[PDB]
RNA sequence: GCGCGACCCCAGGUCAGGCGGGACUACCGCUGAGUUUAAGCAUAUAAAUAAGCGGAGGAGAAGAAACUUACAAGGAUUCCCCUAGUAACGGCGAGCGAACCGGGAGCAGCCCAGCUUGAGAAUCGGGCGGCUGUGCCGUCCGAAUUGUAGUCUGGAGAGGCGUCCUCAGCGACGGACCGGGCCCAAGUCCCCUGGAAAGGGGCGCCUGGGAGGGUGAGAGCCCCGUCCGGCCCGGACCCUGUCGCCCCACGAGGCGCCGUCAACGAGUCGGGUUGUUUGGGAAUGCAGCCCAAAUCGGGCGGUAGACUCCGUCCAAGGCUAAA
RNA sequence: UUGAAACACGGACCAAGGAGUCUGACAUGCGUGCGAGUCGACGGGUUCUGAAACCUGGGAUGCGCAAGGAAGCUGACGAGC
């Protein structure tokens, strides 16, 4: 961000110093899907196949209950960041595959 | 039988004194060294010591 | 309990008396790491008995971020603006610090200018007789070379006391500066109903 | 660790030592540090290290020093 | 009427090996009270203590941030001072009670798993033989492709290019530290008392030695010792100090650019609930059971919740001196 | 103990031992030093009978120098009888 004010309260309190921008680190890829791994992960989940919870979460999905997709995805899971993520991907599976 | 109170190793054996009032009572003593009548009176033997 | 004393607290309820830490030892103590220091001190010789290089910090935390210590290490770019790479520094005696953080110029250009420093004062032995490879130094110098001791770059802990002397002018005169903070306090704590209410204009406007 | 082509790995040699007889029993493999509450480095763990025991040690101890 | 090959199991007084028990000062793990205090007593306290069951070393444990902070931010672990009898916790009673910052002691960082030998398991154990012998060499069996070696570990890295810049060992003598044996100043001069002179008086001497002890009573000089050091013998050492020969590379590393890649630990994390523990308070750690992940993703920012932004770090594998 | 010579208890005698201490917090008083300061108490340096003594840091460590508020916060404009 901009330096701070120079002044010791308000919006931006501080101490003026000439800010500066810091280089990409390894791991500010961190998290970054890669090919070979998706590759890899998207395979099994054809052999391996879908778990009950994502198998009901898709089925609400499908007749267009958001809320409850939701509402079971987080009674699994645990949490609603969790939750919302894998609504998400629910939601995605079913776009590549009702698609056609 | 134990005695009563046994002493512990941990009474106070050293006890300050401030930095400044070490200098103030070394400084009295240097005072003193240069009075002939006390170096006598504490029992120094200067009866034909110069100055 | 009784008279007007203060109310006691003493925490001696447990076995205290099996934990008594006493400093007998602490006379001791000295002589042995006295005796550590002057034995790692030949064992050293002829690098310096305080250690590698330490950069300039700034310490955290309101209270001290006007003070300047010793920190663990230069980062990386400190390294390698001034040009000494990553895995030769801590072999010349400059510790190296793999996370700490560049976000203020100054104190990146500081830092700099102490590695250089140590550079022009910093003299290399060759690895062997007589070869003289990268780095290394003339014999001349490699004979006036002794165990500096003690902080032979000392760390100014903060700006020096000055008064200087100026003309009071007539906008210095007219400034309000208990009128400025109370102005400054105002908008932060009007922020958040300030960008509320023009939020809500882009909603409904 | 008294087979040889153990003995000559450097990167297991480590457990030769007599400092590892036991790890299990004195809770320093992976199950052991994560029940002695060393998964973990900040506040919320400070107290595990070095050991439970020991840090309670420290803050137990009455420290008279000679000029006190 | 077979003989196969592998898989999983046998039994061997088979070849060679490693295990158990002992000691308690300090260290690591588990389990676990009550007396007592609260002027009664049950949560609380005593105490995450005593007792009980185990496991180590010369130290042990911890250790290289899924850390703190809110600052111009800092930067592994441990210990001391301070923070601080503080924030907090508590029949908010009796009481209990840390951490960050700051200042010191001491400082050091490493190595794996995974896509990446495929013209080629380049790796490793054992028998036997030899030699320079804590190892190296030859050879024959075997382990291992359900994966040994090499690369690589996020700070990165694989590639590509490039003036460049950097790399091999053994001698010889030592210095230090370690143990041991020996050698080393000067009155026992004269008188008195006394069983005994080491006491008194006289006259002398040593002292870088008047620490201490012995010897028939307060002995520097009688003896052993003490000061200053001298000598001879034996070690461990893997630390550095110089002379000698050998000369490091087309392999790897550094550094300059590139942007194409860029792999990073799963009944684990995380959530619920139960019990314990904590100063940790809509829950500090830990453990049972249930549910059970993700890869523009994950863990945190000390009040539970949804959204926008911001700071921060990268768990689920391992080693690591010093204080 | 209101009251003991007591029909209240303890004491046959003698020798030796035998009970308000040490520590931490606080308070008043007194002594010493310095004084808007004051502490060198964790360390470092130096020190040849001394585990002593002596030097050093502190530009902010503790206490004091400013208080009222639960908090966000604000913070003594100069005394007469
Ligand atoms: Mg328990
Ligand atoms: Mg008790
Ligand atoms: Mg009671
Ligand atoms: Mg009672
Ligand atoms: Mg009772
Ligand atoms: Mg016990
Ligand atoms: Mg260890
Ligand atoms: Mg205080
Ligand atoms: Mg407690
Ligand atoms: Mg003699
Ligand atoms: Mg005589
Ligand atoms: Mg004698
Ligand atoms: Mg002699
Ligand atoms: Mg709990
Ligand atoms: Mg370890
Ligand atoms: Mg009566
Ligand atoms: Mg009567
Ligand atoms: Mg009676
Ligand atoms: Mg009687
Ligand atoms: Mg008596
Ligand atoms: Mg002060």
């Amino acid at each position: 961000s901009q330096p701070k004010s120079g002044l010791f309260v308000g919006i931006n309190k501080g101490h003026v110093v000439t800010k500066r921008e810091l280089p990409p680190r390894p791991s500010d890829r961190k998290g970054k899907g890669t090919k070979r791994v998706h590759f890899v992960r998207n395979l099994i989940r054809e052999v391996a196949g879908f778990a009950p919870y994502e198998k009901r979460i898709t089925e609400l999905l499908k007749v267009g209950k958001d809320k409850r997709a939701l509402k079971v995805a987080k009674r699994k899971l645990g949490t609603h960041k969790r939750a919302k993520k894998k609504r998400e991907e629910m939601s995605s599976v079913l776009r590549k595959m009702r698609s056609a | 039988g134990r005695m009563f109170a046994p002493t512990r190793i941990w009474r106070k054996w050293h006890r300050r004194v401030n930095v400044r009032l070490r200098r103030v009572a070394v400084a009295s003593a240097l005072a003193a060294t240069a009075v002939p009548a006390i170096v006598t009176a504490r029992g120094h033997r200067i009866e034909s010591v110069p100055e | 309990v009784k008279h007007n004393n203060v109310i006691p607290n003493g925490h001696f309820k447990k076995h205290w008396q099996n934990y008594v830490k006493t400093w007998f030892n602490q006379p001791a103590r000295k002589q042995r790491r006295r005796i550590a220091r002057q034995k790692k001190a030949v064992k050293i010789f002829p690098r310096p008995t305080s250690g590698p290089l330490r950069p300039i910090v700034q310490c955290q935390t309101r209270k001290y971020n006007m003070k300047a210590r010793a920190g663990r290490g230069f980062t990386l770019e400190e390294l390698k603006s001034a040009g000494i790479p990553k895995k030769l520094a801590p072999t010349i005696g400059i510790s190296v610090d793999h996370r700490r953080k560049n976000r203020s110029l100054e104190g990146m250009q500081s830092n700099i200018q102490r590695l250089k420093t140590y550079k022009a004062k910093l003299v290399i032995f060759p690895r062997r007789a007589r070869k003289v490879k990268a780095g290394d130094s003339t014999p001349e110098e490699l004979a006036n070379a002794t165990q500096v001791q003690g902080d032979y770059m000392p760390i100014a802990r903060g700006e020096k006391r000055s008064v200087e002397v100026v003309k009071v002018t007539e906008e210095m005169k007219e400034f309000k500066a208990y009128g400025k903070l109370r102005v400054e306090r105002m908008n932060q704590r009007q922020l958040g109903a300030r960008q509320k209410k023009a939020a809500e204009a882009e909603k409904e406007e | 660790v008294a087979h040889s082509a153990v003995r000559n790995d450097p990167r297991i040699n480590w457990l030769c030592k007599p400092v590892h007889k036991h790890r299990e029993l004195r809770g320093l493999t992976s199950a052991g540090k994560k029940f002695r509450g060393l998964r973990g480095k900040g506040h919320r763990h400070h107290k595990n290290r070095p050991s439970r025991r020991a840090t309670w040690k420290r803050n137990q101890t009455v420290s008279l020093r000679r000029y006190r």
